């Protein structure tokens, strides 16, 4: 009755035992070719071109493989309300404001731990 | 033309002018800036394809310097970059006339203030202790005890201080402390279960006397009258002191073991703040900071880079989190330009380099959330690490000759777009 | 859409809704949530692809 | 007087020494591509006309 | 120099390299006194024979 679900930034940087016994894979955007090989291999042949899309999947798209679905497919996910704090800094907008003042006392003391 | 212009002008927000299209020279090209600099960027190009000039054009357009005429003279905006330059190449791409009112920070070996009391564990264990890579369990521990108990003396106000904590700690005191432990001889007598000096005045807290000056210990013997038995750790350390006094007297590294202030003095536990300001250009209000690493040797560069990267990361992390407490996103972003990466980030290299690969590698995995981004420029990808160039999400490919290196670029491009991956070996000078 | 969703789901017993099907943003995708949530599942993705958000969505719907 | 009967869902992973001596083969639907090639090599009397049916087999065909 | 003259795979390599350095640094001064800020790598003249003599005296000293 105990089960697992693990999320990694790349597959190769995880033990080869765990993944080997993991049935279904949810594959999002990936760029390197090594990582792409693993995901391409697992797919069947009748519908295999779907792997050509990986390098340029949008911010949210996912390809599914395994047994749970009737056949592999792509999909979008709508954002979750609420969201977990992971926001990406907006760089060029923050690079067009005036110089900001930072109370180092605060940052340093907190660093002090 | 007008339509192809407006297409890029009005569809995309937060644009970043880059250059001309090869199909038509007149048209201008723009790209999403909130994406470019938010996710790690990478440049790979062979010799003579002019990677550095392109990087300089990008940075100029980013800071506003156009046509040798600073547009933001009256009021200053926000832009923060840190370039690691090996051969002083970029030190002149930003040197405008005084009228432009541009403040640039230019640092070098002679003027770099990076002390040793700001290094974490592994760094010290690499730089000071060199023996049987892991076979020194006694000396290591005693060294740690010395540092830990010395830190509390010179900054007594703080509480719960640990080894890895960044506050002042003198090394000469530690050397003399161990040199004292060496020649210890306990005056074993009734109620005299502790050390004995020449004048027979025992000691109760070693941390009070060894740290300041060398002492002349008394003799040992089994005579029942003057029974003095040898110390625990005697003889063990007869050589560590002589091995250290050498290093600590090397002049090439005098900028890390004997730091000085402008007024010729040693820094205190309260100057820490300043040591950071410069690496971020807040001292001189210079949007840009340019490090030089030529004069540095090969043996200490690997750590001198790691330490800077670590400082930048810690600052960014803590500030972004103290801001997240409220909910807003960070507002002091930073872009780190890594030039000639292939020198200090090999794919297959010994531990002589490792201290660096870790630091930078962090930024490649979990830096985005906290406000730091990278820009690597390399001549040959397959030499650069794999983790770093596995996460990057924007590739600028200039001319490339061999086919084994083409794969990385020729992949990212999809099928129907394919056909361009063959233009690589004919690209003229300056194209991308 | 109706017949398609029927053919997709009705056969399975206990369904789990996931999201929209890219080939058609109108339809809703469903999966056997028993073979799922029972056999071990994994997620892999680059930086900025939406891993943690998707995990949170799955959990919230569960 | 000892015979075996192997049942595996991915023969490419199982050793090669065993399947070789195996004589009679029963095959059902197969999806992955790698296993198809190996099974097409070991199976003795597979006329090209038959092999193409492997992945289109219905539920229960053998 | 660390290469042409020394081995590195022994039990006690560190504690001899870390003294050959000092030996060269010192031998460089005596025959080049006028200058200062001399360092291991700086090109000036020195004698390897004296180095051998010094490392030989350092072994037997009581
Ligand atoms: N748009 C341009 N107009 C005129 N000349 C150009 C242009 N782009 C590149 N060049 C020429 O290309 C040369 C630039 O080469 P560099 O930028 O020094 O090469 P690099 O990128 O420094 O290569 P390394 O060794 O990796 S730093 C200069 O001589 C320029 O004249
Ligand atoms: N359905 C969506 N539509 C639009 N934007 C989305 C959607 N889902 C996620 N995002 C964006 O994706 C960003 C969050 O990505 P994350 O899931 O945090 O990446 P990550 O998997 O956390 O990568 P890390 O840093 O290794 S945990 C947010 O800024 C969202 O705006
Ligand atoms: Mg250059
Ligand atoms: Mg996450």
């Amino acid at each position: 009755g105990v089960t697992l679900m693990v999320v990694s930034q790349r597959p190769s940087e995880v033990s080869e035992t765990i993944f080997s016994q993991c049935s279904n894979f949810i594959s999002l955007r990936l760029t390197n070719a090594v990582d792409q090989t693993y995901v391409k291999s697992l797919l069947p042949d009748l519908s295999a071109g779907l792997g050509d899309l990986l390098p340029n999947l949008a911010q949210g798209e996912f390809l599914i493989v395994g047994d749970a679905p009737l056949m592999p497919t792509v999909g979008h996910f709508a954002l979750p309300v609420p969201e977990p704090h992971s926001r990406s800094v907006n760089y060029l907008q923050e690079w067009n404001s005036g110089w900001r003042h930072v109370d180092f006392d605060s940052v340093i003391d907190r660093w002090r731990g | 033309p007008a339509v192809l212009e407006g297409i890029f002008s009005h569809q995309i927000k937060s644009p970043f002018a880059l250059g001309t299209l090869g199909i038509s020279p007149d048209i201008k090209l723009k790209i999403d800036g909130d994406r470019f600099f938010s996710k790690h960027v990478a440049v790979v190009g062979s010799t003579g394809s002019g990677k550095s000039c392109a990087v300089a054009k990008i940075l100029q357009t980013a800071v506003g310097i156009e046509s040798k005429a600073n547009a933001h003279k009256a009021a200053q905006k926000n832009s923060h970059i840190v370039i690691f330059d090996i051969h002083a190449e970029y030190a002149a791409a930003f040197n405008l006339e005084a009228g432009e009112a541009f403040t640039l920070n230019l640092l070098g070996v002679d003027n770099l203030r990076l002390p040793y009391w700001l290094m974490n564990a592994q760094e010290l264990e690499q730089i000071f202790i060199e023996s049987n890579e892991h076979n020194s369990h006694n000396q290591i521990s005693q060294f740690r005890h010395a540092v830990v108990r010395n830190k509390c003396k010179h900054n007594p106000t703080l509480t719960n201080l640990s080894f890895d904590t960044p506050v002042y700690f003198s090394i000469d005191e530690v050397v003399t402390y161990l040199e004292n432990m060496n020649n210890e001889v306990i005056g074993k007598l009734a109620g005299e279960g502790k050390p004995k000096l020449a004048n027979e005045t025992l000691v109760s807290d070693r941390d009070e006397l060894y740290f300041d000056a060398v002492q002349s210990f008394i003799v040992a013997s089994q005579a029942a009258a003057t029974k003095a038995s040898n110390g625990p750790f005697n003889g063990e350390f007869d050589r560590m002191i002589l091995r250290l006094h050498t290093r600590l007297a090397d002049p090439r590294l005098q900028f890390l073991f004997y730091p000085k202030k402008e007024d010729g003095e040693d820094l205190a536990t309260g100057d820490f703040a300043d040591v950071v300001r410069q690496f971020v250009g807040y001292m001189t209000k210079s949007n840009v900071s340019i490090i030089d690493l030529s004069g540095i040797p090969f043996e200490v560069l690997s750590i001198v880079v790691s330490l800077i990267s670590r400082m930048i990361f810690d600052f960014g992390f803590h500030y972004s989190k103290n801001r997240h407490v409220g909910g807003a996103v960070s507002d002091v972003p930073i872009l780190v330009v890594c030039e000639e990466a292939h020198n200090y980030l090999p794919r297959s290299g010994g531990a002589a380099y490792d201290a660096s690969r870790k630091s930078i590698e962090r930024i490649a995995k979990e830096g985005r959330k906290y406000g730091v981004t990278l820009m690597v420029v390399s001549q040959r990808p397959s030499e650069v690490s794999e983790t770093i160039f596995s996460q990057c999400s924007n590739f600028i490919s200039l001319r490339l000759t061999n086919a084994v290196d083409q794969t990385y670029v020729k992949s990212l491009l999809p099928d129907l777009s394919a056909g361009l991956g063959d233009l690589l070996p004919n690209l003229a000078q300056g194209e991308f």
